[PDB]
């Protein structure tokens, strides 16, 4: 019964928060992408390519 | 039905004169069968050195003591016979000496204001006995908590400056300033260009300005050589001072921030998010229900026994804070609440409780526009900082532009990650460490 | 001054069985509690002895447990106490959250979220635990499982890989799961600790689920001697298996050392996942069936958030208390099916077991208490 | 007034006996979980509710702990049940329920 | 014209959102530049590796 | 942690109470036992026993059909 959170303030707090959530993503994926030296997504950044030549 | 809007545009004009002096001549006429009428100076402490401090201090404690054609008692007695009220304060940047009288007797009102601004027989008798008395004054200062320690926080905020400097100055100055440091401070600050002649009730501008012509013509005859009065901005310092003492009852702390200064327009908004963290005394009724959540975690968990923000201004700085006064175990618990709310300004400042502060802000505004005597302070005051008066819609339109957005910018942009300047006094062993308040300006969340 | 209250060490003992409040109207579904410790030190004891001379390597593994049994002084009942104990220290942990949703306990969210993570554990720790004889039970009850993993979307080769240190399961991977049956209890025992330490605040909960601060009795005498008797009753039952009965509760092939080429048709975990085993393979799907496997157990954490009833026992609510027992029969309804092969009558009955179980408690008994409530007026 | 709406007090009053408590002499209120809202109305009752409430639930719990129960002429009547806390909870909770509503704008 | 110090702080250090992305995407970097840089440095002092050993023997 | 002083209030109710040594340990034991045990199981039969006979049922219904598919299979097979 998630109603008590359903009003205009809650909205406002919603979207205040937005760009920490989305930040807070993109410090894990890359954070995931580091810590596993994911070959997949890693072979697209620029340098980084330690599996080349 | 006459609307807010409206009748705020009802508020007559404030006119403004400026004299061959330089002495700018301001009033507001309304329907009042009473007044207030007195001089701003542009003269505080802040315009003092190491050596003089306390002067402008011994100046007022002398200003209605005695002058060439009224000694003594004279003064006292022109004023309590006609049944009016003579006053005057100084803070670090201004100084006022203003009469609440009988708006029938404007004529000799300001008469007495020139004299006592211009003739003050400062007799060398009277400089010994207030020698005396100001001492004593500050035997009597030493004793509220409160005053003390927001002179700490200027003492340290601003260390090595002017405006860390305290209006009535170290008792050495007051036992050593002699009448030659006196009258050389007065001729030095106390000219026409620093002066405003403000008004406030029933009396007519041109009348105002007849008198400012006839009794204050003369004051800058002679516009200074090479006297610069100029103010050097102060340095502010993330910094702390502690006046433990376990002997008194309760703890005061007071945090701050630097502030931006009387012109800058960013205090709208500063004072909004004041309004929405407000203040609080346990005289209060409504405890758990007020709006301000720190407010009511304070009233419910018993956090304090008062407290209050605040937004000190002078020019081009300013402390922006909080002070409150608890018991020795919650000094922790109120830093964090009071702390965490700073932030969740910062943060996420939510729609209408800016809405409230942005009420709040008006009620306030209005409700201390009332009467002559507010009323005549804030015309010499704002002629002093603003250059101008600022017509309540112009502050009506100040606030409709604040919303949200505005406070979690403006708030983020003097709180967020920045150095506070601690003031603390009392029981204050539980005080947090600098370190530990500084860490507590900034979330790891965000 | 009584140092029995001052003392920084006592405290905690006083806190713990002296002086701690407890319901004067506690009965014998918390004794389960002090069983499940006295199950884990009994365990860490024996399992201990039997750790001064079993080995590891799949050589000498098999070889070093019948030495034990046929010629260390006594390591017979050692053995058998052990690998009994480990069956009591399932029917306990299976009886305590049993009391646990009849009674409502599951209010306290932390404690009874610890006591999940106290679940997966001394799963976790079991499993490991038979793998260790190298059997035949143990090798392919090692392969059957551990799999599983295999079934995760694009990773779960390289982890099942991983935990077994090969491409199957050999050396690399005995001497692990030693290693890990040997710290894994220990770590227990401190959670535990936690359980119990959250548990200490609201104090016990009660048959009525009403509040019995208006009745509370120190545990000193009352809960400190109906622990002792209690204790003597899981002794005689401990001693009953092993003394009377010893591989009643268990698999007689896991005798027969191991080989990667046999795989007796048959084979099943260990009694206490049977009705797991039976919810895995009643789902024709690699992911479906460990996805299903693990909502299995994972459920009870979701349990407090469909409590629905506005009473907390269910000592007064005949509705759910007859959803409880059809809950009960329709686990022992899927342990037997667990122990039965994937044939005919078997195969859809324990699909519709499982469906069962996973309608009843997250639609039947969240209705059920609704019904009550507007019964009652409520 | 129906006959069948007897059939639901009927209903009632048969689940009423099934649930029991009132074996051990409670009321239906004395049964309540204890949460937040449930708190606060057993603080807001008077005197004499709250030591009569005290009384009961202690007396239960000692029944319970024999794992007896009331004479049957002792038990409570259905009807004679009274609902001395609903009153309270109802209003604990449409205060709640306004700040709940306050805190949306 | 600020400064570096000055122009880092705004963009990256003051949220500690940023601030931390800052980092993981800093860590990526560094591990690739000062491995580089090390085993290089690891190599010049060296030399009888097997390295240069395999321009002998492509074939078998 | 909550300690006995700080439980909760109670009002006016009186406790009698005996020594241990005192009374019996075992008042009525089967005399007042066997009735109240035997008025428990009542109480409680019909919400606990029907899940069980269910799969009682089920159990031995479940087994039988699984011989009779295998081993009753032949059955018939007649050319
Ligand atoms: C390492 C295995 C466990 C141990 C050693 C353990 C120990 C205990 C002890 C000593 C008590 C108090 C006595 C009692 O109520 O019986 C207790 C109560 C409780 N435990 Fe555990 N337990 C374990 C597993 C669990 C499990 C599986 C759950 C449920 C997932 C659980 C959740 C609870 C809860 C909710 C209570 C409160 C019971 C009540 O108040 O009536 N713990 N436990
Ligand atoms: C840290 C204390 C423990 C130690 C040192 C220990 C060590 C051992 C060793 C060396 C074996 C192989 C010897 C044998 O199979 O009899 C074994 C078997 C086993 N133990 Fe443990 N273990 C400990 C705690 C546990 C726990 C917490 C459990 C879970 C109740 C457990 C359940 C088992 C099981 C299931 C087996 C294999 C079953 C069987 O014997 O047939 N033991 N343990
Ligand atoms: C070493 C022995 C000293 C005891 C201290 C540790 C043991 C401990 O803390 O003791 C008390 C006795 C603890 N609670 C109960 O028994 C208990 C609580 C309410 C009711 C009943 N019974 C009947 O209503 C109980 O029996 C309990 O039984 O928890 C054990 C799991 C814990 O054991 C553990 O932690 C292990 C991690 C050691």
């Amino acid at each position: 019964m998630l109603t008590r959170f359903l009003g205009p303030r809650y909205r406002q707090l919603a979207r205040n928060w937005v760009p920490t959530a989305q930040l807070w993503g993109a410090v894990g994926a890359v954070g995931l992408v580091w810590a596993t030296d994911w070959r997949l997504i890693l072979d697209w950044v620029p340098y980084i390519n330690g599996k080349f030549k | 039905t006459a609307t807010y809007a409206q009748a705020l545009q009802s508020v007559p004009e404030t006119q403004v004169s400026q004299l061959d002096n330089g002495l700018r001549v301001a009033s507001e006429q309304s329907s009042q069968p009473t007044c207030t009428v007195g001089v701003w100076i542009d003269a505080g402490s802040r315009y003092e050195s190491e050596k003089n401090n306390g002067a402008g201090y011994f100046v007022e404690h002398l200003a209605f003591k005695g002058t060439k054609n009224r000694p003594g008692n004279a003064l006292e007695k022109e004023v309590e016979s006609m049944g009016a009220h003579l006053n005057a304060y100084s803070t670090r940047e201004h100084t006022a000496y203003y009469i609440k009288a009988l708006s029938k007797d404007l004529p000799k009102a300001v008469e007495l204001l020139a004299d006592i601004v211009q003739n003050c027989s400062l007799e060398d008798s009277q400089i010994e006995k207030e020698r005396d008395v100001i001492l004593q004054e500050l035997q009597e200062n030493d004793t509220s908590m409160r005053d003390v320690v927001f002179n700490y926080l200027h003492a340290t905020a601003f260390q090595g400056t002017p405006l860390a400097q305290s209006v009535e100055g170290p008792s050495e100055n007051v036992r050593k300033l002699s009448r030659a440091d006196l009258t050389e401070y007065l001729s030095r600050h106390y000219k026409a260009p620093r002066m405003v002649l403000a008004a406030a009730g029933g009396l007519e501008h041109r009348q105002l300005l007849d008198l400012a012509q006839k009794h204050f013509s003369g004051l800058s005859g002679t516009y200074d050589e090479d006297a610069v009065p100029t103010l050097s901005p102060c340095r502010f310092t993330g910094s702390q001072i502690c006046h433990r003492e376990d002997g008194l009852p309760l703890a005061h702390v007071a945090i701050a921030v630097e502030g931006p200064g009387w012109a800058h327009p960013d205090n709208v908004a500063l004072q909004v998010a004041n309004a929405i963290i407000g203040h609080y005394d346990c005289t209060y009724g409504g405890g758990a229900h007020l709006s301000s959540p720190l407010a009511s975690i304070a009233a419910t968990n018993k956090l304090c026994q008062s407290f209050q923000t605040f937004n000190i201004c002078y020019a081009d700085t300013g402390l922006l804070g909080a002070h409150f006064v608890c018991d020795h175990m919650s000094i922790d618990d109120m830093m964090f609440v009071l702390q965490g709310q700073w932030m969740r300004l910062c943060t996420s400042a939510t729609e209408s409780e800016v809405l409230r502060g942005k009420n709040l802000l008006r009620n306030a505004l209005v409700s201390h526009l009332d009467g002559t005597t507010p009323v005549c302070e804030d015309i010499g005051r704002s002629l002093l900082t603003y250059g101008r008066r600022i017509p309540l819609a112009e502050w009506e339109s100040r606030i409709a532009e604040v919303d949200a957005r505005v406070v979690r910018e403006v708030c983020s942009k003097y709180f967020y990650d920045q150095c506070p300047a601690v003031a603390g006094f009392g029981p204050i062993e539980q005080l947090p460490d600098y370190n530990r308040i500084r860490s507590g300006m900034f979330w790891l969340r965000f | 001054t009584n140092i029995r209250k001052s003392h920084p060490l006592m405290k905690i003992v006083n806190n713990a069985f002296i002086d701690l409040p407890a319901p004067s109207n506690i009965s014998s579904w918390w004794n389960f509690g002090s069983l499940l410790g006295i199950c884990l030190i009994l365990q860490i004891l024996t399992g201990l002895f039997l750790a001064m001379h079993y080995t590891s390597d799949t050589t000498t593994a098999f070889s070093s447990v019948t030495h034990i049994c046929r010629d260390v002084n006594y390591g017979w009942i050692i053995r058998y106490m052990h690998a009994n104990g480990a069956s009591m220290f399932f029917i306990c942990l299976y009886m305590h959250v049993g009391r646990g949703l009849y009674y409502g306990s599951y209010t306290f969210l932390e404690t009874w979220n610890i006591g999940v993570i106290l679940l997966l554990t001394v799963m976790a720790t079991a499993f490991m635990g038979y793998v260790l004889p190298w059997g035949q039970m143990s090798f392919w009850g090692a392969t059957v499982i551990t799999n599983l993993l295999s079934a995760i979307p694009y990773i779960g080769t390289n982890l099942v890989e991983w935990i077994w240190g090969g491409f199957s399961v050999d050396k690399a991977t005995l001497t692990r799961f030693f290693a890990f049956h040997f710290i894994l209890p220990f770590i227990i025992m401190a959670i535990a600790m936690v359980h119990l330490l959250f548990l200490h605040e609201t104090g016990s909960n009660n048959p009525t689920g009403i509040s019995s601060d208006v009745d509370k009795i120190p545990f000193h005498p009352y809960y400190t001697i109906k622990d002792i008797l209690g204790a003597l009753l899981l002794i005689l039952a401990l001693m009953l298996l092993v003394l009377f009965a010893p591989d009643l509760l268990g698999d007689p092939d896991n005798y027969t050392p191991a080989n990667p080429l046999n795989t007796p048709p048959h084979i099943k975990p260990e009694w206490y996942f049977l009705f797991a085993y039976a919810i895995l393979r009643s789902i024709p799907n690699k992911l479906g069936g460990v996805l299903a496997l693990a909502f299995s157990i994972l459920i009870l954490a979701l349990i407090p958030l469909l409590h629905t009833s506005k009473q907390r026992s269910m000592m007064f609510r005949p509705l759910s208390q007859c959803l409880f027992w059809a809950l009960v029969a329709d686990l022992l309804t899927l342990t037997w099916i667990g122990g039965q092969p994937v044939e005919h009558p078997y195969i859809t009955i324990g699909q519709l077991a499982s469906v069962l179980y996973f309608l009843l408690i997250l639609v039947l008994m969240p209705t059920a208490g609704t019904i009550e409530n507007k019964l009652l007026k409520w | 007034v129906s006959a069948s709406s007897r059939w639901l007090e009927g209903i009632r009053k048969w689940y009423y006996n099934a649930a029991g408590f009132n074996k051990l002499g409670l009321m239906r209120d004395d049964t309540i979980h204890e949460n937040d809202d449930v708190k606060e109305a057993i603080r807001r009752l008077p005197e004499n509710l709250y030591d009569d409430r005290v009384f009961r639930i202690k007396r239960a719990l000692d029944l319970s702990m024999r794992q007896q129960i009331l004479p049957k002429e002792q038990w409570t009547k259905y009807e004679e049940d009274k609902s001395y806390l609903e009153p309270y909870l109802k209003e604990v909770i449409r205060e709640r329920k306004e700040r709940e509503e306050w805190a949306k704008k | 014209a600020p400064t570096l110090t000055a122009r880092l702080y705004s963009l990256l250090f003051r949220r500690t959102s940023t601030f931390a992305l800052t980092i993981v995407v800093g860590a990526l970097f560094f591990e690739r530049a000062f491995d580089q840089g090390a085993d290089a440095i690891y190599e010049h002092i060296n030399e009888g590796k097997l390295w240069k050993h395999i321009k002998h023997k492509y074939e078998n | 942690g909550r300690q006995f002083g700080h439980l909760t209030r109670v009002r006016h109710v009186i406790t009698y109470s005996l020594s241990p040594f005192e009374q019996r340990a075992f008042p009525h034991y089967f005399s007042k036992g066997i009735p109240n045990v035997l008025r428990r199981t009542r109480a409680c039969i019909l919400r606990v026993a029907p899940p069980f006979v269910a799969f009682y049922l089920v159990y031995t219904w479940g087994t039988q059909e699984f011989e009779k598919s295998k081993r009753k299979n032949p059955a018939a097979y007649e050319n």
